[PDB]
């Protein structure tokens, strides 16, 4: 038995969750129970907290998706068959260079893109506020909100900060499945190969490293789950043989190890540094460094 | 030196080979038969690389590079200076990686824990082997493998990719990337949640797992659970590597042209292939 | 050059972070000791971090780390060589003494509490509303050990109430008493529950719990360590795969 999938599922009264300082009035009712999910993790869905910040976020979120969707349907001649076969090829492009950073572009030539970006901007930041508040209501630390900022950073640099510093919305990313891939490839071409951007290489080390570390941590916990290993919070407060065997596996393997609490500090930074270094690398491209190959020759 | 709770665990037994011959430690490192095997392989490999550096004429870490046999050599052997050295070093690397895994297994047995870790690591090894062994062989030549050099291997990645246009269009590659991104997302989430619960607002008591399920339930309407999150992290990581190996194994063996063209099968579907309008109409 | 100044500053930062992370992961297990229990000469290049204090809910006090080692019980192991780095063999029965892969830690002899202060784990028969929702129900099945003999029968499932999951199977032995078996160490089949880590004659030896309605962290550790220890120490009584294939 490897404990990858549960052998027997057990169920009881729906769990409504801790109260603490949260406004119980904004909490929805319990959702259905999924036996399918129950084989892998919890079977219970909901309840969810739906305050004003969340409603606003969901609203802009939908408007963003709607704005893109209406442009795609327009590109499809309002033909369902065409909409589906060309779905990955449609693209909502930003204003042309001639428009700079103005909001003058006509709807079909950058205006819809600007609207789409406004809705996305509001959706993401309102959601970020939500991650902070939900932690505050339960008296928890703000580690989730902080980590989320790192991801927000790359996004901000790509569609707002860099375009603004470059002087035009045309520098931003289009909304499209294949189009945004073309944009990514072109971005490297235009800046003399990103493999030469030092921050791009670091970002890769952390992306690889996150898969490396989570495979390591996930496998470790499962390996000591026979000693209640996943109850990490209590293992932190009162170390057990699960924590000891886990630490010793690694100390005997690579000469050093972590603690039940400390491993989660290694984890959060490993992931967070992915977009932190990534954002810096992109922000420097085109504003300070035009060609990384050339740059590399002088450093 | 030992950790203050270590003694009771440094017990005999667990080895897969050599009985108690290599059953001992050196500082914090456990040895075992596979401990010495790893050392052997790693040393020989590093030595052969240093020799290849000499034949190349440099000691610069940024310049040293060992290339495999040129396409002319097919799947046969080659002169130590023209692909042969890479070939031996590849054997040593494989021997060292596998030995490292098997050493991890002995350590698992001695501690009475599961074998998940070495199992996970095997996925990494299998990814390496795909680029350096399985794909080259299926393609018919060792030349298709990548060179061992800090920057030279990046050139190989670039040239290999552009041989098929923009590699982004490789469907298996897309799935692999999704797994890498989602994994990093999950890793950040797990780290932050545990820490946010163990380190609540200054002056408050340690939160419980209940607070963790509640936080995410409040946030997205679903909580995977303390056991599931670890199960997920392992799955995403391995799936990312699994699909990496798959996206490459098929390139140059069953797919030869520009990856972007592969998507025509979807656009050319009978019921909408010829309908005018749209991007492809 | 801005790019150059940036990459230069990053490495300074990274080294500082690694330094921070490493010392932070030294809240437990340090200072390092010699194989005889005395402080080791080389404590490494990383100093101990300043103490932090965890405030534990429901009158469980506090926890301050780094702090003096908690472990102090007898370890039934004897040195095997004059030189450091070698195994320490069991002076008696490792399974009963709790050493090697059968080790257990002196965790608080109280049950783990949920967010309300209620016991986290409880036998299902007493867990209002809980039931097997999917998969083969283990209750009522005979339990087989690696020697391929029946060691008892399953009489209940101990569930984690807050996380709604099965944690232990309660097995009734021949003498009428019962023991708890960790879920991740059993294999529920269609006509039985197989336990590879233990031979039938070792079940009686599984550590017991004071109360029949709750289990403490101390007891869980003794139970889990003992069962795992069987993979190594019960190897002689574990019948081959082809033998079990009948
Ligand atoms: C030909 C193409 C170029 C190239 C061009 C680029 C470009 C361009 C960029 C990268 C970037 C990256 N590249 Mg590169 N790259 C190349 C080759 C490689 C190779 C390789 C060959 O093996 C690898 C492994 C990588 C790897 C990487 C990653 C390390 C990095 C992306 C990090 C990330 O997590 O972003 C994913 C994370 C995000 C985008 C953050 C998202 C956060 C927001 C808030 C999400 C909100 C979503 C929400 C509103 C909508 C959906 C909601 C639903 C509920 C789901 N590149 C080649 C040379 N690469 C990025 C970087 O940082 O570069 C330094 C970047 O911009
Ligand atoms: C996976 C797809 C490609 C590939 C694509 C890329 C791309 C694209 C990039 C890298 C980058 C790196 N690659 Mg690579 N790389 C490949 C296969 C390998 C193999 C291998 C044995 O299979 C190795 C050891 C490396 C090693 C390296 C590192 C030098 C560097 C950062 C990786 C990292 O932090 O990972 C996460 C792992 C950790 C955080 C653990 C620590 C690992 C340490 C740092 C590895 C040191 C390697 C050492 C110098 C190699 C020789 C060791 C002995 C002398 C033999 N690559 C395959 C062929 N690699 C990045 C770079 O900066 O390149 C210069 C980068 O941009
Ligand atoms: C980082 C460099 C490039 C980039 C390069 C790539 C590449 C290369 C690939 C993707 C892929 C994806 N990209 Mg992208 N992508 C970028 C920025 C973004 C942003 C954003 C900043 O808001 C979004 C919302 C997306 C969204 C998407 C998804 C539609 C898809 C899978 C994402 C995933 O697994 O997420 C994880 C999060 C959850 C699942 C939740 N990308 C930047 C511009 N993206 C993959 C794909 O399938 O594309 C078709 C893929 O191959
Ligand atoms: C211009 C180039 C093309 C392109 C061409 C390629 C090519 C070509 C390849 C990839 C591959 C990959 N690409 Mg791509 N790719 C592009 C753009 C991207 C972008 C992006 C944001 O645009 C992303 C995110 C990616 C992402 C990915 C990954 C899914 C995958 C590499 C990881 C891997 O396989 O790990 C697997 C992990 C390993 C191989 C590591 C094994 C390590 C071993 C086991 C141990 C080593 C130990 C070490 C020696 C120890 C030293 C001692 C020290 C003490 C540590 N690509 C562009 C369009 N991509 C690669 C792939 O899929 O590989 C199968 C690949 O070959
Ligand atoms: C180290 C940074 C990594 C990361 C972290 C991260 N993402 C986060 C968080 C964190 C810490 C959140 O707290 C927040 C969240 O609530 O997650 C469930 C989020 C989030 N990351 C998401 C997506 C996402 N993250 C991505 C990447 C990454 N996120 C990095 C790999 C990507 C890509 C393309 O790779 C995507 C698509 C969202 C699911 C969620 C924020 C949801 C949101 O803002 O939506 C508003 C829209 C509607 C309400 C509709
Ligand atoms: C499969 C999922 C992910 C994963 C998992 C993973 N890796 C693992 C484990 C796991 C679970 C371990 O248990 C093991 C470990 O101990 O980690 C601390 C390991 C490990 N992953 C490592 C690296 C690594 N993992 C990577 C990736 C991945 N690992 C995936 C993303 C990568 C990359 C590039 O993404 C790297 C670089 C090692 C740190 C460690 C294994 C240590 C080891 O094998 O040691 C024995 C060998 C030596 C000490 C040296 C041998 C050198 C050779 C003789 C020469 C080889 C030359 C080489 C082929 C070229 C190098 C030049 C490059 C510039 C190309
Ligand atoms: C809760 O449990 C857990 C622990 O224990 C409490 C752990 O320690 C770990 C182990 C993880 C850490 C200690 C975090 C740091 C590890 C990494 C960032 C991974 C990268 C590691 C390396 C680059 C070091 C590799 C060292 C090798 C191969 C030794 C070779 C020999 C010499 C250099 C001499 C995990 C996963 C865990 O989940
Ligand atoms: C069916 C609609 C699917 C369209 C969603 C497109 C997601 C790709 C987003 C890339 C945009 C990058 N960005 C935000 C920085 O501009
Ligand atoms: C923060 C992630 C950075 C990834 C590089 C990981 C380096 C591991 C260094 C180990 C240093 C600690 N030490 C000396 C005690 O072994
Ligand atoms: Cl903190
Ligand atoms: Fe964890």
């Amino acid at each position: 038995y490897q404990n990858i999938f549960s052998q027997v599922q057990v169920r009881g009264p729906a769990d409504l969750g801790m109260t603490e300082d949260v406004n119980l009035a904004n909490r929805s009712g319990v959702g259905p129970f999924s036996t399918l999910l129950g084989w892998f993790g919890n079977a219970q869905l909901g309840p969810i907290y739906l305050g004003s910040l969340g409603v606003l976020s969901l609203f802009s979120g939908l408007m963003w998706f709607f704005t893109i969707g209406i442009w795609f349907w327009y590109q499809a001649g309002w033909n369902p068959a065409v909409f589906l076969r060309d779905l990955f090829f449609f693209s909502l492009e930003p204003p042309a260079p001639e428009y700079g950073l103005s909001f003058a572009a006509p709807l079909k030539e950058g205006g819809l893109w600007l609207i789409a970006s406004f809705f996305m901007f509001v959706a993401v930041w309102s959601w970020w506020g939500r991650t902070y508040l939900r932690a505050q209501a339960l008296g928890m630390g703000k580690h989730t909100a902080w980590a989320f900022l790192s991801a927000i950073w790359l996004w901000m640099v790509l569609g707002f900060i860099r375009p603004i510093l470059m002087g035009s919305w045309s520098e931003a990313v289009p909304y499209g499945i294949f189009s945004h891939l073309d944009w990514t490839n072109n971005f490297s071409l235009v800046h003399g190969n990103l493999f030469y951007n030092p921050f791009h290489g670091l970002s890769i080390a952390f992306l690889y490293g996150s898969a490396l570390l989570f495979a390591m941590h996930g496998a470790t916990i499962l390996a000591v789950s026979r000693f209640g290993g996943e109850r990490e919070l209590e293992q932190i407060a009162d170390r057990g043989t699960a924590a000891e065997r886990a630490a010793l596996f690694w100390r005997w393997t690579m000469g050093f190890n972590a603690t039940m609490e400390g491993i989660h500090r290694w984890a959060i930074w490993m992931a967070v540094l992915v977009t932190l270094t990534g954002g810096i690398g992109i922000l420097l491209s085109g504003t300070v460094v035009d060609n990384w190959y050339v740059w590399g020759q002088n450093h | 030196a030992l950790l203050s709770f270590e003694r009771k665990y440094r017990v005999p037994g667990g080895t897969l080979v050599g009985g108690n011959l290599f059953d001992f430690w050196v500082g914090p490192f456990y040895v075992g038969f596979f401990g010495v095997a790893t050392f052997f392989f790693a040393a020989l490999g590093i030595i052969l690389i240093a020799w290849s550096a000499v034949l190349q004429g440099t000691w610069n870490p940024q310049l040293i590079s060992v290339y495999p046999p040129a396409l002319e050599y097919g799947l046969g052997g080659a002169p130590l200076a023209k692909g042969g050295l890479w070939q031996i070093i590849t054997i040593c690397a494989t021997g060292a990686f596998v030995s490292w895994a098997l050493r991890e297994v002995e350590i698992c047995r001695k501690l009475g824990i599961g074998y998940h870790i070495p199992f996970a690591f095997a996925f990494a090894i299998l990814a390496y082997l795909t680029l350096v062994l399985f794909r080259p062989v299926m393609m018919g030549a060792w030349g298709y493998a990548f060179p061992y050099g800090i920057w030279t291997h990046l050139d190989w990645v670039s040239n290999t990719g552009y041989t098929y246009g923009n590699f982004h269009y490789n469907p298996a590659h897309m799935i692999a990337i999704s797994f890498f991104f989602t994994n990093a997302l999950a890793l950040a989430l797990h780290g932050a949640l545990v820490l946010s619960a163990a380190n609540p607002e200054k002056g408050k008591e340690m939160r419980t797992p209940d607070h963790e399920d509640t936080f995410f339930r409040d946030l997205v309407g679903y909580s995977i659970g303390t056991l599931g999150i670890h199960r997920l992290g392992l799955l995403l990581s391995l799936s990312a590597v699994f699909f990496s190996a798959l996206c490459m194994i098929i390139t140059g063996t069953i797919w030869f042209d520009q990856w972007v063209d592969w998507w025509q099968w979807w656009v050319k579907l009978p019921w909408w292939a010829n309908i005018p309008g749209g991007i492809n109409g | 050059d801005l790019a150059s100044l940036a990459i230069y500053s990053f490495w300074i930062f990274l080294a500082g972070l690694i330094y921070y992370l490493q010392t932070e992961n030294m809240r437990e297990g340090y200072p390092l000791e010699n194989e005889d229990g005395t402080p080791a000469a080389n404590q490494g290049p990383f100093p101990l971090p300043k103490p932090k204090t965890f405030i534990l809910p429901h009158g469980r006090g506090t926890l301050t780390v780094p702090g003096p080692e908690s472990e102090d019980r007898p370890i039934a192991l004897a040195r095997t060589a004059v030189s450091e780095g070698f195994p320490h063999a069991p002076t008696g029965d490792p399974m009963k003494d709790g050493v090697g892969p059968a080790s257990w830690v002196a965790r608080r002899d109280l049950p783990e509490l949920d967010g309300h202060g209620h016991n986290k784990i409880k036998p299902m028969k007493a867990a209002a509303g809980f039931h097997v929702s999917a998969g083969k129900n283990p209750i009522g099945l005979p339990v087989r050990g690696c020697d391929l003999e029946i060691a008892g029968k399953v009489v209940d499932i101990w569930v984690d109430i807050p996380e709604q999951m099965a944690r232990f199977l309660e097995v009734e032995l021949k003498d009428g008493s019962t023991r708890l078996l960790p879920m991740q160490m059993v294999k529920v089949q269609s006509n039985r529950v197989h336990v590879n880590a233990l031979s039938s004659d070792l079940f009686a030896g599984i550590p017991t719990i004071k109360s029949p309605t709750e289990v403490t962290l101390l007891e869980e550790d003794k139970i889990c360590g003992y069962v795992a220890g069987g993979l190594m120490y019960a190897a002689p009584k574990r019948k081959s795969v082809v033998a079990a294939m009948l």
